[PDB]
């Protein structure tokens, strides 16, 4: 993986 | 002195809002109580968790006495609750003890001096406005479900209220995920934006009946006001500066998949049932005029749906939770929707296809 | 891995829901979380077992299918059929270690486990009789919420199920209060009653279109339809009712049934929220309900009622009051007591095919 | 309290 948007 | 008869269904309704903002385990024991004021022709109810507050006004036909005191919250309300319709409920304070009588029922409940009771420190509103309930409650709706329950990053344990032009818009996010709500007011506003919390977001949320009343929102520096009717909620404001949400939304898409809502949903939800119970993962492959879904989980256990979508662009394989893509299309009640990709490492922004006052923006996972 | 059966969606869902029934969260086993699946003939069946008792669902094959048994993971394959398309065609077939489910272009694999290792329970029947849904639902509705929940004394986490003459009875105690409703069935029984556990009692309550009941030794079966539930006995020695029903009670009051549970309700707000004590103050034709707890806060109720005996006063678990009333779904409740240390019959004014005593408190 | 049934 979760990748974050920020 | 306080004395006031009111009837059951003039404090129903009250009680049960002004007992919102109450948590079950209070750390101060006026914190589970209520303030009763008798004064002029108006008795006002109040509760409080000391980050917000709610306060009703009743008006007061039968003879009454002014004064304050605090009493039970949960006690008093099922009380009234409790009692048969149209019950008239007369009530005295003798000392210590408020006395509540009505046909052959008789409570005493033990008070707390009302200049104990918790005040919000005063402030100064900057931005006023009005609009229906169900404007409100559709920006709240839209967007709720991708706030943060209990991040490190506090400013997105709330949702961000951002008034433009003659717009109110509603941005929530988790860093994972991010709903965007806008809708047209008809005033115009200064460009104001802030941080509620969700507590004041779910508060907010369950004082919007209906109708025959306006909504008045007062938002000031570190608090925000909601006027509906004879009620009149206070929230403290989260004190943090929420991230920019016009950055994470795609800057220039190049694939565009359009697809049925309710077959999306369907196929989603059941390859989520062999997907990982912790993460929840699944593949989407995009090919011409063609979706793949598949899961698997550390059983080896295997799901996989084939959807026909209308899709021309480059083929493409990328992770999702299943769980985020499901709450869009849940949130999202209508007959088509639009994904916008642009690589496997990237957001997707998810939409109505036939609207765009609301957009949905997921992050990937890898694998 | 040869059993093979495609089946319409709404012939599975009930089935596997019913079979489901007896199986919990956090399986000891994990064969336990799967369902058996065996087709022999122009037949399904579906078992589901907790190993105390079980459930098999029957469901016809009217399409092409290979015998064969395997056992696959219960709530996972329910969700699956659930998900699917209202009237989709639901495909099952074995490949080896694998059940593989189609339908449309859906498909599913499945880890199973050997049919082989799945448990079953061992009996004869002694006692048998049919009985319609809704006289079994009024049995256990009435008596349910008496049962112990996690008593030492384990035969009280159960039902008593007793039969006698024409009439089907169930009784239910936790060792404070008691319910025992009867029914005539139109069949002529011999005398015999057997414990039920309440995991079962709940089971049989779900799976309520007429019901076949056999009863042996050591184990309870009932048919409805297509299903077929056994559950196995708690052995136990269970109270007899009929001496702790009062014996000759002098004292008899008469008042409207909602009355008394909206009177009882507003003084339980007042009472204490461990102990849950209210205190009956009876005199001719009115009942006084007080509370209060250890805040000093007070209730008062007073009513008028139907009383000619001797005044006294009787303190009450006013739950197990409010439980009664609730159970009792009727216009006017009869109450019967003796003295302040006694037991108190309630019934329905109008009905005495159920009974519920009570016993006191010294608040 | 309470008193028991039996």
């Amino acid at each position: 993986x979760q990748a974050d948007l920020f | 002195h306080m004395k006031f008869t009111v009837e059951r269904e003039h404090l129903l309704k009250p009680l049960q809002q002004v007992s919102g903002p109450l948590g079950g385990r209070p750390t101060l024991p006026i914190l589970g109580n209520l303030l009763l004021q008798v004064a002029d022709g108006t008795l006002s109810l109040t509760g409080t968790d000391l980050e917000m507050e709610m306060v009703a006004r009743v008006a007061l036909v039968q003879p009454h006495e002014p004064g304050a005191t605090t009493v039970p919250a949960r006690k008093f309300f099922d009380i009234c609750r409790g009692l048969p319709e149209g019950a008239e409920i007369a009530v005295q304070l003798e000392g210590e003890r408020m006395l509540v009588r009505s046909g052959r029922s008789r409570f005493s409940l033990s008070t707390l001096p009302a200049a104990d009771f918790p005040n919000l420190d005063d402030w100064q509103s900057e931005v006023e406005f009005t609009l229906p309930q169900a404007t409100m409650k559709r920006l709240i709706e839209a967007t709720q479900f991708s706030m943060a329950h209990q991040d490190v990053r506090y400013y997105l344990n709330g949702m961000l209220f951002e008034t433009e032009g003659e717009e109110l818009r509603t941005v929530a996010t988790d860093g994972h995920r991010l709903a965007v709500c806008s809708m047209p007011i008809g005033q115009s506003l200064p460009s104001h934006s802030v941080i509620v919390p969700r507590k004041g977001v779910i508060e907010l949320m369950r004082m919007l009946d209906g109708g025959d009343n306006p909504l008045r929102v007062q938002i000031g520096s570190n608090n925000i006001r909601a006027h509906v009717g004879d009620f009149i909620f206070t929230s403290k404001l989260v004190d943090g500066r929420f991230p920019d949400y016009r950055r994470v939304l795609p800057k220039n898409p190049d694939k565009h998949l359009e697809a049925g809502c309710d077959l999306l949903k369907q196929a989603f939800a059941r390859a989520a049932i062999l997907s990982n119970e912790k993460f929840r993962g699944v593949r989407l492959y995009v090919s011409e005029n063609q979706l793949k879904i598949t899961a698997n989980n550390p059983e080896q256990e295997e799901a996989e749906e084939i959807l026909d979508v209308t899709y021309s662009g480059a083929e493409m394989e990328i992770g999702f939770n299943v769980s985020y893509v499901l709450d869009v299309l849940n949130a999202l009640k209508c007959e088509n929707v639009r994904m916008m990709l642009t690589d496997s490492v990237s957001s997707v922004q998810i939409e109505d296809a036939a609207s765009q006052s609301a957009a949905y923006v997921v992050m990937p996972m890898r694998l």
